[PDB]
RNA sequence: UGGAGAGUUUGAUCCUGGCUCAGGACGAACGCUGGCGGCGUGCUUAACACAUGCAAGUCGAACGGAAAGGUCUCUUCGGAGAUACUCGAGUGGCGAACGGGUGAGUAACACGUGGGUGAUCUGCCCUGCACUUCGGGAUAAGCCUGGGAAACUGGGUCUAAUACCGGAUAGGACCACGGGAUGCAUGUCUUGUGGUGGAAAGCGCUUUAGCGGUGUGGGAUGAGCCCGCGGCCUAUCAGCUUGUUGGUGGGGUGACGGCCUACCAAGGCGACGACGGGUAGCCGGCCUGAGAGGGUGUCCGGCCACACUGGGACUGAGAUACGGCCCAGACUCCUACGGGAGGCAGCAGUGGGGAAUAUUGCACAAUGGGCGCAAGCCUGAUGCAGCGACGCCGCGUGGGGGAUGACGGCCUUCGGGUUGUAAACCUCUUUCACCAUCGACGAAGGUCCGGGUUCUCUCGGAUUGACGGUAGGUGGAGAAGAAGCACCGGCCAACUACGUGCCAGCAGCCGCGGUAAUACGUAGGGUGCGAGCGUUGUCCGGAAUUACUGGGCGUAAAGAGCUCGUAGGUGGUUUGUCGCGUUGUUCGUGAAAUCUCACGGCUUAACUGUGAGCGUGCGGGCGAUACGGGCAGACUAGAGU
């Protein structure tokens, strides 16, 4: 653009976005695994998996990749969705 | 954040001023939280007030002044007792 | 802007000596011009304007002027008509032709004007100033010595002087005791036909 | 505490009834004229295209580095020496969503007013509590190079951080089971048990210089959403709606929600105007009016929408993201033809349209804002300043005397009248302009150096104002430099003469001028104004000529040809209750500014400030039930059998 700002701010928002892909395509992927697992209803790996799964989602939610709003309405999703498994 | 700011509502010749509680991403003849002073910088030693107990009320919860306020902030006194400065009277003439 | 010309002339026009003493008046009572002996028609609108006419050349306030006062004596309580006389006696030329400081409108004005005058102690040069209750009519301190400002003591005995305003000796400043209400107010003029004019 | 009428239909009349006029206002324009100051105000048409300049930047107390200044040096006599204050280029944080403009679009919860959010978000600000614990790996920048016209970009080493990643502990994530409080149902808070989980960081020091960070509870503020009421024309727009109406399970959102989706049912809106067409930003306000109303939404202020046209995401707390990004489209430019750049409805300013609206200025002095421990830097916000009588207010362009009532002019009944104390003349004083000079308040302010118990405070010293040598005070000179505009038959205030003779022409209206014009041109006089006066256009008034206040329908315009009947409007007598209308009181709101009252100050004024009304309306509580309304009844008088 124009202000000396600009450019160096542009620089930045493609450092975030990259970053920020590397961790929701993370999230994205897992939560697929998660409705892998839950279909199946193994129970063994899916008992097991949450522990990874919330983990992850926690660690999104303490940088801040999303919200904690929607962090806590996924986690009760999955909550939810397991306690009938 | 809340600001105590000075705002201009005066003439060509003479700035008049009003001091209120206001949002800082705010324009100056705006919408004021609530009045609580004004300062006149005409007179031989100056036209001040302040009501000295809504500012006591808005400095607790976080209502910071500029810069130019702080120091009349001094002159009211309301900084000392607000500080626990042992210069708490106001020192107005 | 002030009329700036002859003061018999309206006398004439308006049928009423308006100022004080006038031998140019009272020789030809009727109205100037070619045809000024012809029979006026007495419209009420006539009597009307002559009337304004009269009440604003009689203190030398211009139209509009005449107007914003007239449209704050109307807004202030009570009656309007002794209101718009008092403001118009307030003004401080005519404050002067009552001390007596003066022997025409036109130099009581330009005494104002020109400023040998200080009312509380502070350089006023616009005739336009009211006066207020208690207020101090004083001059320059350098004015003394001066031609006009040493015959205005000898001449100071043949006008009565109004009961609204305190005049003192060898300092000759004024005290106004009120506002002058309606009756000490003189009256050349009827006064409700300025009234009646402006609701047209 | 506030309301005016006149002319015009007839031979004459009285009604009805239009038309016209007398008033006020503008973001105004045009004609003539013109001194200044104060204070306001200035693209209303092309949301048409923009040359040129600035309008968003900041931190060396976050780090790698030494491009410039000065230094500790050597020493070429014009190079080396980062160690070193100082600091170019560079990495990160915050800001950039505030701030300013325009009103195209939009008839909409967009706006005004009041509420709900037990359905929500909110960086930096304040407060209460614990923690700062171990580590890793890259990368910019730099350097060596490649390609391309550039715009820009590929390759290889090398280095950090409050950049990134991995960890340990940590409740305000979750689930399940329970307590304890409250309701307004989904529900709300405080907790316990158990099982899962997620955070951070360092930077400086004259040796009591200091800046940080993180997890959270609560405030404050901003915001989001939803809803009752209100606010244009039109039926020569009557059928609109299928994710439409609802539900379930999900998804998605900060959050409820067809916001989206799978399935199921077939519902929702509308004559109280759906759907559609036209027009339009809305408002406190402004203009007018006696008010109710009518017109309008310009300065200011609030809200919304938009940013060349159209569509979309990103970061970030926060996005119509005007001076951010992606794409398409239209328009201007460079290209070496492969490719790229641009968006003034920001401050100016240019071109173009119009009847028409301005300087490519100064300062950050003040305030608001951005950033930094701070000094400090940025701020076309802001303060100002220039131009336009564009509007409002104020003030001058002399005053007192002055008859033989002078010359000249005009008329004349030829004796005179009129201009006219108006002039000549005398006499007096300089508001404004002229010259000279001093010279500001706006700054108990902004930094440095004395003293301060440290936070603080001044004894008291230097220096800092765009406005500006400006406003303002004083001295010098002399009426000396300073008036024009409109109109004169009635409305409407203001008349004679000469020139013209249905011609020129005037005019708002009805009318004038065809040989004697108070109505055309000129002169004189006069009137109304006056740095203003007139013409236009627009709007209100008069217009009680859309009538709620406040009108009418036999013959003036106006009773449907008649009846029945749908919606609607309206409804006899009486009893009890509800208290919706109505009504009383209080609380809250009805921002500020505006308008009104009272004071205060700019020399008065315009303008400003303060206190009191206004804010008519709305929401909650506590009263009432006379009238209207709902309900439960009763009566026979209306109605019907
Ligand atoms: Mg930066
Ligand atoms: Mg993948
Ligand atoms: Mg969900
Ligand atoms: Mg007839
Ligand atoms: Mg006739
Ligand atoms: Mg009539
Ligand atoms: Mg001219
Ligand atoms: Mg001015
Ligand atoms: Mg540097
Ligand atoms: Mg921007
Ligand atoms: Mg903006
Ligand atoms: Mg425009
Ligand atoms: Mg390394
Ligand atoms: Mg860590
Ligand atoms: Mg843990
Ligand atoms: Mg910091
Ligand atoms: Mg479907
Ligand atoms: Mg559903
Ligand atoms: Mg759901
Ligand atoms: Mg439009
Ligand atoms: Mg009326
Ligand atoms: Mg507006
Ligand atoms: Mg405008
Ligand atoms: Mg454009
Ligand atoms: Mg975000
Ligand atoms: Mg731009
Ligand atoms: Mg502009
Ligand atoms: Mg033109
Ligand atoms: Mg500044
Ligand atoms: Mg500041
Ligand atoms: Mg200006
Ligand atoms: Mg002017
Ligand atoms: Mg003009
Ligand atoms: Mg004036
Ligand atoms: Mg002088
Ligand atoms: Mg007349
Ligand atoms: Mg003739
Ligand atoms: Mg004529
Ligand atoms: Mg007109
Ligand atoms: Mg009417
Ligand atoms: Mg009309
Ligand atoms: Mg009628
Ligand atoms: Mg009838
Ligand atoms: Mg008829
Ligand atoms: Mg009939
Ligand atoms: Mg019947
Ligand atoms: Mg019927
Ligand atoms: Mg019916
Ligand atoms: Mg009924
Ligand atoms: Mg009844
Ligand atoms: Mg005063
Ligand atoms: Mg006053
Ligand atoms: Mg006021
Ligand atoms: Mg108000
Ligand atoms: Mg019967």
């Amino acid at each position: 653009a124009n202000i000396k700002s600009q450019q160096k701010r542009n620089r930045t928002n493609e450092r975030a976005r990259l970053r920020n892909k590397a961790v929701k395509s993370s999230l994205r992927t897992a939560v697929r695994a998660f409705r892998e697992a839950a279909h199946a209803g193994d129970k063994a790996k899916a008992a097991e998996l949450l522990a990874s799964t919330n983990r992850k989602l926690d660690k999104a939610a303490s940088k801040g990749v999303i919200h904690k709003n929607q962090a806590a309405n996924k986690k009760s999703a999955l909550a939810q969705a397991l306690n009938k498994l | 954040a809340v600001k105590i700011k000075l705002t201009r509502l005066g003439k060509i010749r003479n700035p008049q001023y009003r001091v209120a509680v206001a949002d800082a991403r705010t324009r100056r003849d705006g919408r004021a939280i609530e009045v609580i002073g004004r300062y006149h910088p005409k007179e031989e030693p100056s036209l001040i007030e302040i009501n000295s107990e809504r500012a006591q009320y808005w400095l607790s919860v976080g209502a910071q002044p500029t810069e130019p306020v702080l120091k009349l902030l001094k002159i009211t006194g309301d900084w000392q007792k607000f500080k626990g400065l042992p210069g708490a009277q106001g020192r107005l003439k | 802007a002030r009329y700036t010309g002859p003061v018999t002339r309206k006398s004439r026009r308006l049928r009423t000596d308006l100022v004080g003493g006038d031998q140019a008046f009272e020789k030809r009572p009727y109205p100037p011009g070619q045809h000024g002996r012809a029979r006026i028609k007495e419209s009420e609108y006539l009597l009307q304007l002559q009337e304004k006419q009269k009440a604003r050349f009689t203190y030398g306030v211009m139209e509009k002027q005449f107007r914003r006062y007239y449209e704050e004596a109307v807004r202030q309580p009570g009656k309007t008509g002794e209101e718009l006389l008092k403001i118009l006696e307030s003004r401080l030329d005519n404050v002067i032709y009552r001390a007596g400081l003066a022997r025409t409108r036109r130099m009581a004005r330009q005494l104002v004007s020109h400023g040998h005058f200080n009312v509380n102690g502070v350089h006023v040069n616009v005739p336009s100033y009211r006066v207020s209750q208690y207020d101090i009519v004083d001059v320059r301190d350098k004015s003394l010595n001066t031609v006009p400002f040493q015959i205005a003591r000898e001449t100071a005995g043949e006008r009565p002087i109004p009961s609204w305003l305190q005049v003192v000796g060898e300092r000759q400043r004024v005290l106004i005791h009120q506002l002058p209400e309606r009756a000490q107010i003189d009256v050349p003029l009827t006064e409700q036909l300025i009234v009646e004019y402006y609701s047209k």
